[PDB]
Parts: C-alpha cells; sequence; structure tokens
C-alpha cells in the first residue's frame, strides 16, 4: 500500500484561486478553450466563461433556468421539485471557433443547444437530448465530440432502465442493442477517440453487471470498449446499429494479496509527447467491503488493442436447460473479423463500408460482443493502491526532472476535497503532497488538467464551486534539503536565488540547480532568544512539514525526554520547561528525524536561545 | 371467449403436465377447462398496477403482490396517488415490465383425465 502524504498543504498555506456563483450549485462539467486561457464551467442551470489564469475572474454567464410549469410536471411525476427537477448541465462540448454543445438533465427531458460564444446567449435549437444526455442528475453519463458528432454514453430513458452507447450523427446515427450480451446495467465513466487506411476509433469505459462470473451478489466488472468511427450500421441486420462494438475485462489487481478492484471510478488519456502510443490511467474501487480503498491502474493501447484485434471472443450457451453461461469460443471466427473496422485488408476485398459487411460477420458481433482475453495494466499490478482514502478523478502530467529521468505525476482528488500528488519512485509510491482545495470537504466531482507553457493548472469542480491549482509548490519549501527530501520532479533549489524554483517554469540556470530524486540532501551545501521569569513556564515551538518525520528535543547537546515534571511536550512538537530556575537557561534545538531510503535525515526545525531571569 | 358476440369471459383449455413443455400423453394425463371472467383479469392486473405504482407492489394489508419482471432495471414505487388516474396506461416514468405475485385462480368445470385438449370454441 501507498504511505501517507509527505507534507499536508491547509486550504489556508497555499495560493488556490476559487470560483462559485451565489445560489448556483453542482458545478460537474469542465472544459477548457483552444486557446487554454479561457475555462468553462457547466453548473446547475447555468454556464459559465472564467480567465483560467485566475478562475475567480468571471468573464461571461448564461443560464437555462426552469420554469415553475416544468417543475411541477417534474415533481407530479414523483420527483424532488426543488433538488431533482432542475437543469443539470451534462454535456459541455466543443462544436466551433464560435460555438459550444451544451445539454442538461432539464426537469427530465434531455435538453440540447448551441452556446454562441461571441454573445454567451443561447440559439434556442432546442433539440431532444434523449440518448444523449440523461433524466436524472443521478444517472452515469460520458460524452466525447468527434469530428462534430457527439459520441455518447448514458441511459436511454427516465428510469434508467434502459442503457445507450450511441451516436448522434444526423447522416448515420448508430446505437446499441438493448440486450444484456451489449451492456448489462452499465455506468458510464469515461470516453475519447484514439486518432490514427487505419480507422480511427472511439474508446467508451464503463462498470457493467459481470455475465462471465458468478458470485453471492451480482459482481461488477469494469470495461474497455471502442467503436470505429466509420461504422454506418449494417444493412439487413444491425440497421441504425454498431457493427464495431467490442468490449474486454479492464482488470486492476494484486492477487498476492486478494485485491481486486471490480468498479471503475475515472479515466485519463496519457497523451506522450515522446511516446507513440497513449497510456490510459484508469482509477478503481473494490465493489465488496470497500471500507474504503483505491487503486491507479496504468494501461497500454497497444495491449487493449492485441485483445480486439486477435483475441478469442466469449460464446454463450444454453445450460440444463434454463440457464446461461459464457465460455471462450474456440470455434470458426468469420472473415471479414466481427467487430473491426474498415481497414486496408477489407478495402481489398472490396468492403468500403459496414453497410456492405457479410451477414455472417454482422450477425456474429451482434451474439458475441464479449471478450474472453482480459485487458491487463502495465507490468501486470497497479501503479498506486491506498487504504484510507476514497479517490473520485485522476489527471497524469509527464515530466522531465534535472537528471531527464521522466516521471508520470499522477493528481489525485478524493471524496473530501482533497488533491495528492504521486509517483511511482523505484519500485514504491512517493505521495509528494496533499492539498485541501475544498475548505468544505464537498467531493471533487471532476478534474482537469493544463499542463501548457505557461498556464500550468489543475481544476477540480465540486458541489460548492471550482478550485485552481498550479502542479507544485516548490517556494514552500524553505531549505535546499527540504527542497531536494521533497522528492518532487517539478522542484529544484536554486543556490543563486535562495529559493527552491519550479524547474520548467523559473528562468534559473539549468546547469547550476539542485534535484536529487533519490533524497540525499548531500548535495546541499550546508535563533529565536527568549527571557523568562523564575519559576514561570517556556513553551518553545516548534513545526515541520513532514507527516514522516518526527521531532526530538536537545538541550545542551543532550537529547532531552519531555517527562514530568519538569518537562512536557504540547501537541507533540512544542517543548514545556515547567520551573525555570538558573539551570534552565541556554540552547534548546528542535530536531527532525525521517527515513529516505534505509538512511535517517535528521534536520535542525527550531533554534532558541532561552535566558532565565533573576 | 362467448360468441353469438363476444362475451367478458375466457374459457381456457389447461392440461397437465409430463416430465418442449409437452403436455402428459394418453391416459397419464388429463384436461380441465377454466373460465376466467375479463373483469377479474383487469380487476387483478389494476390493483397488481396500482401497487407497484403508488405502494412499492406491497399493497396493504400484507404485501408483496407485484414486481419487475423479465429482470429489467425497474423496480415498484411509491408515487403520487393521482398517478393511477393521471397515467392509466403508464408513462416514461411509471415501472415497467409489470407482474403480479398473485395468480388469477380458477377451479375447473369440466375435468377430463385420458383426453389432451388442443381448441376451445364457445357459443351461447
Ligand atoms: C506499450 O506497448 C507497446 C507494444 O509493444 C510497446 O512497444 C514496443 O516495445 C518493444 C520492447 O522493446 C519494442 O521492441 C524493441 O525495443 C528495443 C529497445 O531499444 C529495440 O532495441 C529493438 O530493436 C526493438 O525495437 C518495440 O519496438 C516497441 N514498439 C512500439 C510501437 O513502441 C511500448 O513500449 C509499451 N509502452 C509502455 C509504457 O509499456
Ligand atoms: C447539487 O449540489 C447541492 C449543493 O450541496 C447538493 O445538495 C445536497 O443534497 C443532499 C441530498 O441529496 C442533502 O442531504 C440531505 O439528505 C437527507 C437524507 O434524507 C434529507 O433528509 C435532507 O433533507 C437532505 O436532503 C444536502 O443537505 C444538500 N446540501 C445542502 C447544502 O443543502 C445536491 O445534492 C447536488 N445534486 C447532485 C445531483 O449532485
Ligand atoms: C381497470 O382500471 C381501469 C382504469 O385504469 C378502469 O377503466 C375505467 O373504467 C371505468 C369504468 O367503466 C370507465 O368509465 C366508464 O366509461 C364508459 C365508456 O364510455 C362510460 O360509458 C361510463 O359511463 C363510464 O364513464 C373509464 O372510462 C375507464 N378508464 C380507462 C382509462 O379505461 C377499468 O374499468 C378497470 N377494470 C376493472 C375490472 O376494475
Ligand atoms: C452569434 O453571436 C453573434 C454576437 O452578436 C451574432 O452576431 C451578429 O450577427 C449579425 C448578422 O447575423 C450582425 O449583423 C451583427 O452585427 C452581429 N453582432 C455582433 C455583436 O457581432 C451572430 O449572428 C450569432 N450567430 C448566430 C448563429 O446566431
Ligand atoms: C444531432 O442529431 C440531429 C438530428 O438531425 C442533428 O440535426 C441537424 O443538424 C444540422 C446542422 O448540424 C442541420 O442542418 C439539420 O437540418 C438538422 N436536422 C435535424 C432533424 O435536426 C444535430 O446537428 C446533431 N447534433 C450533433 C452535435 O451531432
Ligand atoms: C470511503 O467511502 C465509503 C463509501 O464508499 C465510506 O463508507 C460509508 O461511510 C458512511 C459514514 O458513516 C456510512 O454511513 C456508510 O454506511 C458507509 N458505507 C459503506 C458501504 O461502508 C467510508 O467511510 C469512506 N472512508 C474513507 C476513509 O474515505
Ligand atoms: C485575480 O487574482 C489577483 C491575485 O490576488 C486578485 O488580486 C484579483 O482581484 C483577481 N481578479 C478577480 C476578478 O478576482
Amino acid at each position: 500500500f501507498a504511505p501517507i502524504p509527505r507534507i499536508t498543504w491547509e486550504h489556508r498555506e497555499v495560493h488556490l484561486v476559487q470560483f462559485h456563483e451565489p445560489d448556483i450549485y453542482n458545478y460537474s462539467a469542465l472544459l477548457l478553450s483552444e486557446d487554454k486561457d479561457t475555462l468553462y464551467i457547466g453548473a446547475r442551470e447555468a454556464v459559465f466563461a472564467v480567465n483560467a489564469l485566475n478562475i475567480s475572474e468571471k468573464q461571461h454567464e448564461v443560464y437555462w433556468k426552469v420554469s415553475e410549469d416544468k417543475k411541477a410536471k417534474c415533481a407530479e411525476k414523483g420527483k424532488s421539485k426543488q433538488t431533482e427537477c432542475l437543469n443539470y448541465i451534462r454535456v459541455l462540448q466543443p462544436l466551433s471557433a464560435t460555438s459550444l454543445y451544451v445539454c442538461g438533465t432539464n426537469a427530465f427531458q434531455p435538453a440540447c443547444d448551441h452556446l454562441n460564444l461571441t454573445s454567451f446567449k443561447f440559439l434556442g435549437k432546442n433539440e431532444d437530448g434523449k440518448g444523449r444526455c440523461p433524466f436524472d442528475p443521478a444517472h452515469s453519463y460520458t460524452s466525447v465530440m468527434v469530428d462534430g458528432e457527439l459520441y455518447s454514453g448514458t441511459s436511454y430513458n427516465f428510469l434508467g432502465s434502459e442503457p445507450i452507447i450511441s451516436r448522434n450523427s444526423s447522416h448515420s446515427p448508430l446505437r446499441t442493442e438493448y440486450a444484456i450480451p451489449w451492456l448489462n446495467e452499465p455506468s458510464f465513466v469515461f470516453a475519447d477517440v484514439i486518432r490514427k487506411g487505419e480507422d480511427d476509433r472511439v474508446y467508451f469505459f464503463f462498470t457493467e453487471v459481470s455475465v462471465e462470473y458468478e458470485f453471492v451478489f451480482r459482481v461488477l466488472i469494469p470495461r474497455i470498449a471502442r467503436v470505429c468511427k466509420g461504422d454506418q450500421g449494417g444493412l439487413r441486420t444491425l440497421q441504425k446499429k454498431w457493427t464495431s462494438f467490442l468490449k474486454a475485462r479492464l482488470i486492476c489487481s494484486r492477487p498476492d494479496s486478494g485485491l481486486v478492484f471490480n468498479v471503475l471510478r475515472d479515466v485519463f488519456v496519457l497523451r506522450s509527447p515522446g511516446l507513440k502510443v497513449p497510456v490510459f490511467y484508469a482509477l478503481f474501487t473494490p465493489q465488496l467491503n470497500n471500507v474504503g480503498l483505491s487503486a491507479v491502474c496504468a494501461y497500454n493501447l497497444s495491449t487493449a488493442e492485441e485483445v480486439f484485434s486477435h483475441g478469442k471472443y466469449m460464446q454463450s450457451t444454453t445450460v440444463e436447460q434454463s440457464h446461461t453461461k459464457w465460455v471462450r469460443y474456440n470455434g470458426p471466427v468469420p472473415k471479414p473479423r466481427p467487430g473491426a473496422c474498415i481497414d486496408s485488408e477489407a478495402r481489398a476485398a472490396n468492403y468500403t463500408s459496414s453497410l456492405n459487411l457479410p451477414d455472417k460477420t454482422l450477425q456474429f458481433v451482434k451474439d458475441h460482443p464479449l471478450m474472453d482475453d482480459s485487458v491487463t495494466p502495465i507490468d501486470n499490478r497497479p501503479r498506486l493502491i491506498k487504504k484510507d482514502v476514497n479517490y473520485t478523478q485522476i489527471v497524469v502530467d509527464r515530466t522531465q526532472a534535472l537528471d531527464g529521468t521522466v516521471y508520470d505525476v499522477m493528481f489525485v482528488s478524493t471524496d473530501r476535497g482533497a488533491l495528492h500528488k504521486a509517483i511511482s519512485l523505484e519500485h514504491a509510491v512517493h505521495i509528494i503532497e496533499e492539498t485541501q482545495l475544498f475548505q468544505d470537504f464537498e467531493p471533487v466531482q471532476t478534474l482537469l488538467l493544463s499542463s501548457k507553457k505557461g498556464n500550468r493548472f489543475v481544476y477540480a469542480g465540486s458541489n460548492s464551486g471550482v478550485v485552481q491549482a498550479p502542479l507544485a509548490f516548490c517556494g514552500k519549501h524553505g531549505t535546499c534539503e527540504d527542497c531536494v527530501l521533497a522528492r518532487d520532479p517539478y522542484c529544484a533549489w536554486s543556490p543563486p536565488t535562495a529559493t527552491c524554483v519550479a524547474l520548467h517554469q523559473t528562468e534559473s540556470p539549468s546547469r547550476g540547480l539542485i534535484q536529487e530524486m533519490s533524497g540525499d540532501a548531500s548535495v546541499c551545501p550546508d535563533y529565536r532568544q527568549h527571557f523568562f521569569k523564575h519559576g514561570g513556564t517556556a513553551e518553545l515551538k516548534c513545526s515541520q512539514k513532514s507527516n514522516l518525520a518526527r521531532v526530538f528535543w536537545k538541550f545542551q547537546n543532550g537529547v532531552l525526554k519531555a517527562e514530568s515534571p519538569k518537562y512536557g511536550l504540547m501537541g507533540r512538537k512544542n517543548l514545556l520547561i515547567f520551573n525555570l530556575s538558573e539551570g534552565d537557561s541556554g540552547v534548546y534545538q528542535c530536531l527532525s528525524e525521517e527515513r529516505v531510503k534505509n538512511k535517517t535525515v535528521f534536520q535542525v526545525v527550531a533554534k532558541h536561545v532561552l535566558e532565565v531571569k533573576v | 371467449v362467448a360468441t353469438s358476440a363476444h362475451g367478458e369471459v375466457l374459457f381456457a383449455a389447461f392440461s397437465s403436465a409430463a416430465p418442449p413443455p409437452s403436455a402428459a400423453a394418453g391416459a397419464s394425463g388429463a384436461s380441465a377447462l377454466c373460465a376466467f371472467p375479463l373483469d377479474e383479469v383487469d380487476r387483478l392486473a389494476n390493483r397488481t398496477r396500482d401497487a407497484c405504482y403508488t405502494r412499492e407492489g406491497r399493497a396493504e394489508d400484507g404485501t408483496e403482490v407485484a414486481y419487475i419482471e423479465y429482470d429489467v432495471n425497474s423496480d415498484c414505487a411509491q408515487l403520487p396517488v393521482d398517478t393511477l388516474d393521471a397515467y392509466p396506461c403508464g408513462s416514461d416514468h411509471t415501472p415497467s415490465p409489470m407482474a403480479s405475485r398473485v395468480p388469477l385462480e380458477a377451479t375447473p368445470i369440466l375435468e377430463w383425465p385420458g383426453i389432451q385438449l388442443t381448441a376451445v370454441a364457445v357459443t351461447m
């Protein structure tokens, strides 16, 4: 299990910019512009444009509030008039340079519209968002705009009994089948297009009730799925339906410890400036006995692609003679491959679209959407497993250290408004710091990263507002030792400026900078006076930031024992000399000790010169 | 149904089962004719709807009379009373598909021990 966050930053001790509109709640949708300087917020009954560099600067505002006759219609359907019967923005996507595509629950009448960016006024397109947007603010939902066409995963109805992964195309509308083999009680988590003869694919991530597994209760299972951008459906069968829909198990577990995380919470696509293949960073929690635990598994796209392209499918079979069981299909697979895209191979066999695929192949995919092979993580284990924390959303920044060693920086939000910064150091997790983003411990519902030159920020939304944080707080570190010991690839010590700087931001010289991810503060170069009355009591204040260090006191060059009657420890860090007399005068030193590898790192926290009067 | 025009009573021939759902053949199997007045049919379906809509399929006093069939991710509800009159044929917000726990019971009018009934026509 991952250790405790090395340093805890109170909302008070760091520079965090906040945004909220009075009487406006549920800041669940976040979208930043092309230029990255304008962040758009989708809340309950409102859409805003804020300066992404200072979220507190409100630029534009637009509302989409529900009428009383629509609220009462919703309430008459036994829903909560002042809770669920309101317009929760669920779809906030780029449409053009001059517009956004917006959908809201709208007292259970999913409605879509175009937000005119030049005016920040809605165009009144008033489209029926049934299938595109959920009815209930409680229902799961995911959407990705690909080539001005919305690819959405949510419920097709009011009750949330009909799930749907569909494309609102207008030219070629396509949707999933309303069948258990296709989708079995899913809870949508994330979707994105993975761009390139070879066609683009639109991946979907969700948790659904498993068909392959049987246990005491119904077992959930994380799913990775994909569809082909060029899909047009089948001609005779799969009319207006996906022909390219294949899914597989997403497995996040440490078995030598019986830890299985079968509930997917978030998915982030690490788009490597260097690496040609994207890495999905997926966030999971266990369905069973969650108390709570969180795990972060990283999946190489190539792995998943290997399953969808060459993996054996699963067959459903009748078993004695009213039951259905699912097993590996070892029978003959049709050609062209069921679920495959219109690639170079297909085009050679005179196949231009799904509309001209053989009925043999189309029937196969319709009856075999599920793959036998699981999609496994890189190094076949989670990147991080944490206890006593319920992680909510994830973002990852691939950063180059001073050394040139590349670290994948994990920003993980909690259900209590906190953000953890973690890196997988040499075969062990290091949680650099934790920051309390929300003073009200509101769970971070959404998280969004901008790693772009200048505007390097993380944006977190909750029901109470939005928070803007940098990727590091290098300046909070006082000494070179403190700067190095942090083991943050973002932070380096600058001897000329006598400040711990943010490497890859500051205008300090690279060649003349200090950073050691080993934590060996050895690479570094290197008195509060008091006058108290006789008989009186002294409180010598001492504090440090490491949650992984312990402090001890020293008087007259010896390790002082804070025991009654002469001594006491107030708050485990502040020394208390009780009965002051001639001999108590002199130097009192507060020291810290923290283990890095095998070695211990002692640091002098406080220096005190106590003088007792006569 | 009774015809001379179209009655209000459903006459249904039933046969006892053999060990796909074949009726036990020859003298080992028997048949019966049961009458289920369609108002009795509607009374029960209406009370199955009413329970499932307003009182969680429980129906006072006691209880567990309606549920959602075919494993559909729906449940019975505690909807306003007005739902019954407002939505007789249901809506996007009402539980579906509903089914009764309580069966519609009929005692035979005909009980033939060695015969396997295949067709019914009734007149008056
Ligand atoms: C994600 O999965 C892909 C799929 O294989 C990984 O890519 C491949 O990794 C192998 C392993 O070495 C590469 O093979 C060889 O690399 C050595 C190293 O220099 C080279 O000397 C050999 O001649 C050969 O090239 C293979 O080329 C490479 N292919 C691609 C497209 O990347 C990828 O590394 C995985 N990424 C992660 C983070 O797991
Ligand atoms: C949108 O944001 C608002 C802002 O907090 C969320 O409001 C909160 O709603 C919950 C209920 O869902 C309130 O909890 C209470 O639950 C008990 C249990 O029965 C009930 O008896 C109480 O009357 C109350 O509803 C919570 O107090 C309330 N917060 C505030 C400040 O009023 C809202 O739930 C969010 N909606 C979504 C879809 O996230
Ligand atoms: C089952 O419940 C349904 C309602 O959900 C009952 O239907 C309602 O039944 C009444 C009883 O007759 C109907 O009223 C009558 O309509 C006729 C038609 O013109 C009229 O001539 C009579 O004077 C009277 O107004 C009512 O229209 C009907 N509503 C609907 C939507 O069907 C049904 O009778 C119940 N069946 C049983 C066995 O309980
Ligand atoms: C989007 O909003 C802009 C903002 O007004 C609209 O611009 C006006 O467009 C008309 C022509 O249609 C011009 O005559 C006005 O002078 C424009 N005013 C401004 C301030 O630019 C634009 O038309 C809107 N687009 C749509 C589709 O409604
Ligand atoms: C969602 O589907 C609707 C259904 O057609 C699309 O509506 C058409 O939109 C185009 C402009 O993009 C208009 O020229 C057509 O006249 C519209 N037809 C109808 C029937 O609405 C809509 O554009 C789709 N939206 C997205 C984001 O894909
Ligand atoms: C982690 O999240 C779980 C829920 O997923 C929390 O468990 C709930 O805690 C509340 C607080 O009293 C209880 O009323 C609920 O009954 C609990 N539900 C379950 C399923 O246990 C858990 O406390 C959270 N723990 C941490 C460390 O975040
Ligand atoms: C932007 O941030 C600065 C930093 O303190 C603050 O002084 C200024 O008022 C903020 N702008 C707005 C509109 O809040």
